[PDB]
C-alpha cells in the first residue's frame, strides 16, 4: 500500500 | 485616432521628442498588442520599443503613458518565454514593481497584471520577481478591513498573480515567500467571488503539489475544511482545483490524510466519483487510492461512507484511466485493510469487473488487479474460503483471463498469473 503520484500567462484584450 | 497603426508609425513617433506624440504611439502600440488575431509582438520587439516602453513606465508625471506602456508590455510579456524574457531583459521588473504603489488604481492593476505574467513564464523569473520584492506591495494592496471593497477585476488579477507567484516547481517557490502570501490565500479562499475562489484554490493546489512539508504548512494554516466546502461548490472552476489540492494533501502523511478525513471530503466523493466530467472522476479515484492505501481505520471510514459501491462502480463503468485509478484503490486497499474489510469488499461486487479489466493492453493495471487477485485470495485462505472464490472467478469468465495471460510477455504478468492458477485452481 503506496500513495502514489497523478492560464500561466494572460492578455489584456 | 490611434487604431490600425503600422509598426513604422508607432517607431516614428516613440522615438520623436514630443511626450503627447510619444503617448500617442503608445496607445497605437497597445491597441495593436491588444488584438485577438496574431498581435504583432515579434514586430514590436524587433523595432526595439521595449526599452522605450520600459523608459515611459517611470513618467509619473504623465500617468496615461504609464498606463499605456503598462498594457502593451503586459500584453508582450503574455506570450512566448522569449517574448517574456524580452520584456524581463528591459528591466521591466523593477518599474512594474515600482508602478504597485500607483495612486491610480488602473496603472497598479496593470503592473499586478504584468508581474503575473512575468511569473507565470516559470520557476526562474517567479524567483527573480520575488527577488525584485514584489510580494510586499502586492500583499499590501490587498490590506483592507474587508476585500469586497475592492474592484471585482482589481481584486481578481491580484488574487490570479499571487496564484502564479505560489506556481511552477523546480524548484517550489521559496519557503519565506509561501509563508509570507498563505494568509492572504486564506483571506482570499474565504471570499466570495467565484474567480477569486477558484485562482485561490489554485494557489492552494500548486503549494499542496509537493513533499509533505510545503503540504503541512499548508494544512497548519487550518483550510482543509474551506477546500472540502468548495469542493461541494457547483462551479466546477472551482471545484477542480479544490480536488486537486485534497488530492495533492493526501498524498502526504496518514495524519494529514486523517485531517482531510476529519473536514468530511469523503461525503463529498459519492458525487465526484459520479461526476459527468472525466477529469473530476480520475482526479477523485486517484484520491481515493492514496485513501485507501493509509491506516485501517481510514479504509474504514471509507467504508462507512459506502464508497467502497461508488469503486465497484467507476471499475465497471468508467474511462480507462479513472478504471486504472480504481484498480490501484483495490490494490492498496485489499493490501492495506483487514480480513473483514476484504470480505465487504468481494460481497460489494469487485470481482467480476477485477476480471472484466484483466483484458485490457495496458501491462500495469494487469499486474496491479493481479495482486489485488493476490490480496484477497490470501484473506480467503485466513477464512478457508478459498474455493468458493475460485469459483466466483471461474463463474464470471475470469480463470480464462488468467489462463490466457499465462502466455502474457512481461515476466511478473505470468509469474503470478501461474502462482494463482496453480495455488488456487
Amino acid at each position: 500500500p503506496k500513495k502514489r503520484p497523478r492560464p500561466p500567462k494572460r492578455p489584456r484584450n | 485616432g490611434t487604431v490600425n497603426w503600422s509598426v513604422e508609425d508607432i517607431v516614428k513617433g516613440i522615438n520623436s521628442n514630443n511626450l503627447e506624440s510619444q503617448l500617442q504611439a503608445t496607445q497605437a502600440a497597445r491597441k495593436l498588442l491588444s488584438r485577438e488575431k496574431q498581435p504583432p509582438i515579434d514586430n514590436i520587439i524587433r523595432a526595439g520599443l521595449i526599452p522605450k516602453f520600459v523608459s515611459f513606465l517611470g513618467k509619473t508625471d504623465c500617468s496615461p503613458i504609464q498606463f499605456e506602456s503598462a498594457w502593451a508590455l503586459t500584453n508582450i510579456a503574455s506570450g512566448t518565454s522569449e517574448q517574456t524574457k524580452a520584456v524581463v531583459d528591459g528591466g521591466a521588473i523593477p518599474a512594474f514593481i515600482s508602478l504597485l504603489a500607483s495612486p491610480h488604481a488602473h496603472i497598479s492593476e496593470q503592473a499586478v497584471w504584468a508581474l503575473g505574467n512575468i511569473a507565470g513564464d516559470g520557476s526562474a523569473f517567479r524567483d527573480l520577481v520575488i527577488k525584485h520584492g514584489a510580494i510586499d506591495p502586492l500583499l499590501a494592496l490587498l490590506a483592507v478591513p474587508d476585500l469586497s471593497t475592492l474592484a471585482c477585476g482589481y481584486l481578481r488579477n491580484l488574487t490570479w498573480t499571487l496564484s502564479n507567484l505560489c506556481r511552477n516547481k523546480n524548484p517550489a517557490p521559496p519557503l519565506d515567500a509561501v509563508e509570507q502570501i498563505l494568509p492572504t490565500l486564506v483571506r482570499l479562499l474565504h471570499h466570495n467571488d467565484p474567480e477569486v475562489l477558484a485562482d485561490s484554490c489554485w494557489a492552494i493546489s500548486y503549494l499542496t503539489d509537493g513533499p509533505n512539508e510545503r503540504i503541512e504548512m499548508v494544512v497548519k494554516k487550518g483550510v482543509v475544511p474551506q477546500l472540502v466546502k468548495l469542493l461541494g461548490a457547483t462551479e466546477l472552476p472551482i471545484v477542480t482545483p479544490a480536488l486537486r489540492a485534497i488530492g495533492n494533501i493526501v498524498t502526504g502523511t496518514d495524519e494529514q490524510t486523517q485531517k482531510v478525513i476529519d473536514a468530511g471530503a469523503l461525503a463529498v466523493f459519492p458525487s465526484l466519483l459520479t461526476n459527468p466530467k472525466t477529469n473530476i472522476q480520475k482526479e477523485a479515484t486517484w484520491t481515493m487510492s492514496n485513501i485507501t492505501a493509509g491506516r485501517q481505520d481510514q479504509i474504514q471510514q471509507v467504508v462507512n461512507h459506502g464508497l467502497v459501491p461508488f469503486l465497484v462502480g467507476v471499475l465497471s463503468k468508467a474511462d480507462f484511466k479513472t478504471q486504472k485509478e480504481a484498480a490501484w484503490a483495490i490494490t492498496n486497499y485489499t493490501s492495506g485493510g483487514t480480513v473483514e474489510q476484504i470480505v465487504y469488499l468481494v460481497h460489494c461486487g469487485i470481482i467480476e469487473p477485477l476480471m472484466n479489466l484483466l483484458s485490457a493492453k495496458d501491462t500495469k493495471i494487469i499486474q496491479v488487479i493481479l495482486d489485488a487477485i493476490s490480496n484477497i485470495f490470501q484473506a480467503a485462505e485466513k477464512l478457508g474460503e478459498t474455493e468458493k472464490l475460485s469459483i466466483m472467478i471461474e463463474e464470471c469468465g475470469g480463470l480464462d483471463k488468467i489462463e490466457a495471460l499465462q502466455r502474457h510477455e512481461n515476466e511478473s504478468v505470468y509469474k503470478a498469473s501461474l502462482n494463482l492458477i496453480e495455488k488456487y485452481f
